[PDB]
């Protein structure tokens, strides 16, 4: 029975006024008369029973005075192995066109996050076979890992290949949430998890779940499509002690679209136009993105750099959230580098000599001191040459190129682009490729052959082969 | 004018500077050699007096591009302070 | 006009009908309005500002704004529990923590409730949060060593008890770490029992995840440096309120100590986070909005708090609370609002560089722009000698620096200073979690000033110090005793060392050049 | 006006002449190696 | 293609201008007409006289009638012309309507 | 207020005992910054770089109430600090406008050995 | 201008036109470098690109009628065909040889020859 009724509907914000009994914050409420299910977020109490909410859904065809059923509890979702393999909505309607989502419960997106004391931290380094992260910026299975970058310097292929790299031949289940992206991207991730078998139509298998709130959702979805993933995440996690991989595509875009209702909502604007509550929304679920006694959580979350300024609020609160970071650089692409991940700015949480090898340590300063002399040297270079540099000097510009184009390595999801069949490339393997380069095993040949290979071995074979060749 | 052009801009014309001021000292010393020694000696004046001009221009425009720099920047901070005030008075 | 939110309904209705009945207005609210954390209660009269509420469910709020028709409260929890038309009791109290010894040695929350698990807090007495700083009278000279262990800042930035010391940088510079170093290094005196010397610790942790707070606590209890500090947590999924409470809470729990004549070291982590915090508290209350939206009295916010960190005199007991506030500066800049108004508050500033942490140079503090006003007053008689030479040399080292890639073109008596240069900055080179002691800190900047280390080559220099401790730590312990009882390096004693560097270069087995 | 991209392409330009002649002269080194 | 009678690869243009002067897409059109490829084009006209609500709904029209084709098993071509100018033009219908405004005073959304 | 608390110390022994004061004033600067804040909470509307409109005003006032008169003089040595190194700042530039003499203390001058760090160059 | 298109105007006149904008924007692109240090390192065909546009740019400054009493010298009013004609043989190099002072404030291309012819004569 509706005891509410809409009053007031600007944007995306909408008022209802209520008789008696108020939902509590967050609740979701159901309009009564709509050709698609819509649903509001309690959001404020304005008194006078009162309540201003965000809508799910497009709010135009409302009208005043259309009665408002209160659930009684938040948004809740389907939850357990009848999503794997299943692309699911923010309020969980199923949009695989597949039929209904059985679920033994009903989970809602809302909650506190894990105490202090049952945090259960963990380091134990995860093998993502690019070589570049697992040698500057490790990855920590259970950790959180961040993929900032801007506008087109491949941080979406890079997601697409953790998947097709860890994601399967994986244990566990794994999630993604894809919040504010392109829908375009989504049916293409859709049809490639479903030709590598991740998904399968039929049932028992299937160990992936899908969530997209992408852009033509209007705001409140994509921000609140990011929690329904990781409730899923959080079931699976509790319920049973599984690894869980959760890959966010762009989160930025949560916080984007708060502050796109903020306003409506009453807050004063901040600083850079975002809301108020940036860094607390943002912090309420990154805090639930966590391994603990039950189970781990190996999120890798992708934030976008509006302009490449690495100083915007967004990403500059997601820092302090992160265990490891990789930060791509765009100077790279323009000279073919792919991935363009910078090697001085990527740290990660794990990069120390107790957790890794110490000569797995040892080899990755080595790498940033030789990347950064060479690009202080840049400067004279410019206006004198590298002629009149000396022996040493030399030295280390003709390792710092070759290394830097070793860092670039193929991936399969990249071959369309350039034509070359991914490849893999064990930690051992990588560690002792780049300590052989600094001892100057590959001074002698050319750096061309330094570039989209996967081991030493495989450059040095391509190089000889070419002079042969010729 | 987008700081973060300038700063690069203002970075830029620093290095340049350092570098033109680094080889008027090299070409001093190596032209104080050839005097010592004695045409080269020539070639080596007319670099550090070259050197020289140079820094002292670079400098002069470090100090003007730096002049455009705070401007910027105290225009910035209005602007955005009165998004902030236009969006708090309603 | 608009309107005025005491102008409620049901507020308005009760007066319509008549009926003068307001259920003891007095010491009791009705909460008329919630959103995003700000509860706004018609009532609730004769409710000092900044005091403690209970709401109807439990959780307490915090009264900030005391309007004409209303009380705008800061909820400390979750939003979600109380919803209009519940009731509001005033507390009768302002907000206060406990303090005492019992603590040091476990994790609390920014109300002093222990989240550790170890089991119930037992302690004497509470304190409260907001209280004023000692007077000028009060107050006396900073003449006592802070020593953090690391050599660059005891010897180039010395940092003195009562003083304040800010740690600026970029994300990911080292400044937690500089933190931590200075907790490890105080664990000695506690081993040994110099309780002139002890210094207890208390860490503030302000928007930081739990796991990285784990990750601490675990460190503390591995090197045993933990039961003599004291960590509080504001985590990122707390409440604003809360974050903006941790620091003063922290700051109590160190008057304590300052009080009663022991020395406490008080470092707060994220300090500009907290500001953040105030800053969404005020933009929510509707407070006016300054630069970057910061509230007018941000300023005041850091003050008051710093300023606690004071030495007191020996009448009081000469007890002493060293502040070491962290800021994150995002493009190195320190021109934006917060870092100019903790750089105007504080004595000297640590300031990190990101290039110079590429470089290889770890700690990564740029000597040039950190500065201490207490200076020499802090350091032992032993150091400040060789530390006004060595700091002349980096001076000009850094000014030469410019031409270092034009080195054998250059005229020697320069390259000489260039590569003198070199060694030092080398030798200021240190590892994470290993503090050194400020004895054997004098014996390495001596073999530095010297000039011996110019015969080594760089790439040696860490081994020659960490080997040349241990054989002086094992032989020459008379020596070091000597440093560290009378404070000072006499004549024989320089005399001692100059003999023994050079032979020991030699014998070593490391090449020179 | 644009002096950081000038110097940039300064950089490039004459890294890759010194750097092209260099690899001229390995691939010849290691093939006559390579031969015998 | 359109001349040709090759459907698999006819693709009709559709050109919303928005905030232009009329007499820019006057000479477009002559242009158009010119080479004959008018006949497969459609060009949807919200110009600087026009009301700011009617350059905000331009790009918005002529995306559905593109979508008839799209459904229809055809292919359309719709340029709109600067979007920049339907921003500013849902910023000025958003700030009369006493919207608070964001940075650079456009709407939040 | 601090300042004018000062200043009002110093205009008696001007007026009454007729003598010259030295007002020595702890960096203006945090005057100017304090004026600030208090306008920021009484709601006004910042100015240009988030400065209170009455800037010039309210330093004027301090600036004005300390000159000569027939019966004394008070003197004023105030210290500068220059935000970001910005003499285009408001702040230094309104305070400029008052200054009638300028003393620059010099590091260089120290180390050499002479300690009045003044510069006779700078200074003005 | 929207009227700069090869069929409105003759063929001629456009190519010329576009070929001053490439001229003066390449030594636009030199300004700085020329600014921090001189143009002696500059490329010998730069070199004569930064002459020529130093002339062209001085060229395209006329004086006129009614601000003849700012500057006291009489107005010029310089029809299509010559203008045409006078940045044609300049791109071509035809008053590269004379100072760029002569191009200063001059109508026609040929004004400034004599001028230039002049200061030449004159020495
Ligand atoms: N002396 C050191 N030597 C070598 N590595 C160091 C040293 N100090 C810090 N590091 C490393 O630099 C990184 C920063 O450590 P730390 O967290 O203490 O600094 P931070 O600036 O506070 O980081 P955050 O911005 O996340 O708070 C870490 O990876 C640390 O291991
Ligand atoms: N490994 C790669 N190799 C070659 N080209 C790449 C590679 N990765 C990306 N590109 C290019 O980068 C672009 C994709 O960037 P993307 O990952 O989608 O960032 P975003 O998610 O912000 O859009 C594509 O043009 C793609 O062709
Ligand atoms: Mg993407
Ligand atoms: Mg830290």
């Amino acid at each position: 029975k509706a005891n509410g009724q809409v009053s007031q509907v600007i944007g995306a914000v909408v008022d209802v006024q209520f008789e008696g009994e108020l939902p509590q914050i967050l609740n979701a409420l159901e309009v009564q008369g709509t050709q698609h299910r819509l649903v509001l977020e309690v959001a404020q109490h304005l008194g006078d029973s009162r309540v201003r909410t965000i809508a799910m859904d497009s709010t135009e065809g409302l009208v005043r005075g259309q009665p408002v059923v209160d659930t009684g509890l938040p948004i809740s979702v389907p939850v357990g192995p009848g999503t794997l393999g299943r692309i699911m909505n923010v309020i969980g309607e199923p949009i695989d066109q597949r039929g209904p989502i059985k679920a033994a419960k009903l989970y809602p997106i809302h909650r506190d996050a894990p105490s202090f004391t049952d945090q259960a931290t963990s380091a134990e380094i995860l093998v993502t076979g690019i070589k570049v992260v697992d040698l500057l910026a490790p990855y920590a299975r259970g950790g959180k890992i961040g993929l900032f970058g801007g506008a087109g310097v491949g941080k979406t292929v890079l997601i697409q290949e953790l998947i097709n790299n860890v994601a399967k031949h994986h244990g566990g289940y794994s999630v993604f949430a894809g919040v504010g992206e392109r829908t375009r991207e989504g049916n293409d991730l859709y049809h490639e998890m479903m030709d590598s078998k991740v998904i399968s139509v039929k049932e028992g298998e299937s160990r992936c779940a899908l969530i997209f709130g992408q852009m033509n959702e209007p705001p409140g979805a994509r921000a609140r499509v990011g929690l329904t993933g990781l409730t899923v995440a959080e079931y699976f996690r509790d319920e049973e002690g599984k690894d869980v991989l959760l890959f966010v595509d762009n989160i930025f875009r949560f916080t984007q679209a708060c502050s796109e209702v903020s306003a409506l909502l009453g807050r004063i604007p901040s600083a850079v136009g975002y809301q108020p509550t940036l860094a607390t929304d943002l912090g309420a679920l990154q805090e639930r993105i966590t391994t603990t006694q039950k189970g781990s959580i190996t999120s890798v979350q992708a934030i976008y750099v509006p302009a490449d300024d690495l100083t915007d609020p967004a990403p500059a609160t997601t820092f302090a959230h992160l265990d490891a970071t990789t930060v791509l650089n765009r100077g790279l692409t323009e000279l073919g580098i792919y991935p363009a991940v910078d090697p001085l700015d990527s740290t990660s949480r794990m990069l120390d000599p107790i957790t890794i090898g110490e000569e797995h340590y040892t080899v990755a300063r080595g790498v940033q001191k030789l990347l950064q002399d060479y690009k202080s040297l840049q400067d004279i270079i410019a206006i004198l040459g590298v002629d009149d540099l000396s022996e040493e000097d030399k030295l280390v510009v003709a390792r710092a190129r070759k290394v830097q184009k070793f860092l670039s390595q193929p991936f399969f999801m990249s071959e369309v682009f350039s034509g070359i069949p991914g490849r893999f490339v064990n930690l051992k393997q990588n560690i002792a490729s780049f300590k052989a380069l600094l001892e100057g095993a590959g001074d002698e040949y050319p750096e061309s052959c330094f570039y989209m290979k996967g081991d030493l071995e495989e450059s040095l074979a391509a190089g000889r082969a070419d002079a042969l060749k010729s | 004018a987008n700081l973060k052009q300038l700063k690069i801009r203002m970075k830029a014309i620093g290095s340049i500077k350092k570098i033109t001021k680094a080889m008027k000292m090299v070409a001093a010393s190596k032209m104080k050699a050839e005097t010592s020694r004695l045409s080269s000696a020539s070639e080596q004046a007319s670099r550090m007096n070259a050197m020289e001009n140079a820094s002292k221009n670079a400098g002069e425009i470090l100090s003007k591009l730096t002049l455009d720099y705070n401007k910027a920047r105290q225009a910035k901070i209005t602007m955005e302070l009165i998004e902030i005030i236009s969006g708090a008075s309603i | 006009k608009k309107l005025s939110t005491g102008e409620a309904s049901v507020v308005l209705a009760e007066k319509i009908k008549g009926i003068t009945q307001q259920n003891d207005i007095t010491e009791y609210g009705t909460v008329i309005s919630i959103g995003d954390g700000i509860a706004r209660v018609f009532g609730l009269t004769k409710v000092q500002a900044g005091e403690m509420v209970e709401f109807k469910s439990g959780i307490r709020g915090m009264a900030l704004n005391l309007e004409t028709d209303n009380v705008g409260v800061v909820v400390l929890g979750n939003d979600r529990d109380i919803k209009e038309g519940d009731v509001v009791k005033r507390t009768g109290a302002i907000v206060d923590v406990p303090i005492g010894e019992a603590m040091c040695g476990r994790v609390f929350d920014a109300l002093g409730n222990p989240i550790d698990g170890l089991g119930p807090l037992k302690t004497t007495q509470r304190a409260r949060v907001e209280i004023k700083a000692p007077g000028i009278i009060p107050r006396q000279s900073v003449r006592q060593p802070m020593q953090t262990g690391i050599k660059c800042v005891d010897s180039l930035v010395p940092i003195g008890r009562g003083q304040r010391e800010l740690i600026i940088g970029d994300r990911q510079t080292g400044k937690t770490a500089i933190a931590i170093d200075t907790i490890l290094n105080q664990k000695e005196a506690f081993n040994t029992g110099d309780v002139k010397k002890q210094l207890y610790c208390i860490y503030v942790a302000v928007g930081q995840k739990r796991s990285t707070i784990a990750n601490l606590v675990s460190i503390l209890k591995q090197h045993d440096c933990m039961k003599f500090t004291i960590v509080v947590c504001a985590t990122a999924s707390d409440a604003a309120p809360l974050q903006f409470l941790a620091p003063y809470s922290g700051c109590a729990i160190g008057e304590f100590f300052r009080d009663n004549g022991k020395h406490a070291l008080i470092i707060y982590d994220d300090l500009s986070k907290q500001a953040v915090a105030y800053r969404q508290m005020s933009l929510l209350l509707r407070r006016p909005p300054g630069r970057e939206a910061y509230p007018g009295d941000v300023f005041y916010l850091h003050s008051r708090l710093l300023e606690r960190a004071a030495k007191m005199n020996d009448s009081l007991g000469g007890g002493s609370l060293t502040a070491l506030p962290v800021i994150e500066t995002q493009a190195g800049d320190v021109s934006a609002y917060i870092p100019t108004n903790v750089i105007s508050i504080t004595d000297g500033q640590i300031f990190l560089e990101t290039e110079l942490f590429y470089k290889g140079i770890r700690p990564a503090i740029n000597v040039g722009l950190s500065v201490s006003r207490v200076g020499s007053a802090a350091q032992i008689k032993a150091m400040k000698k060789i530390a006004g030479n060595l700091k002349l040399t980096l001076a000009t080292y850094r000014e030469l620096a410019a031409f270092s890639q034009f080195g054998s073109d250059l005229d020697a008596k320069t390259q000489q200073q260039l590569n003198t240069g070199e060694r030092l900055v080398e030798m200021l080179k240190q590892n994470q979690y290993t503090p050194m002691k400020v004895e054997e800190q004098v014996c390495i900047i001596f073999a530095g000033v010297k000039g011996f280390l110019d015969a080594l080559v760089t790439s040696e220099v860490l081994k020659f110090e960490k080997k040349f401790l241990e054989h002086v730590r094992t032989n020459h312990s008379a020596l070091l005793k000597r440093i560290r009882d009378s404070g000072d390096l006499s004549e024989v004693d320089t005399n001692e060392l100059n003999t023994i560097i050079p032979l020991f270069i030699q014998e070593g087995g490391f090449k020179l050049k | 006006t644009r002096e950081e991209e000038w110097l940039d392409k300064r950089t490039k330009s004459q890294e890759k002449v010194y750097f092209d002649q260099e690899d001229r002269k390995a691939m010849k080194r290691l093939l006559e190696k390579l031969n015998t």
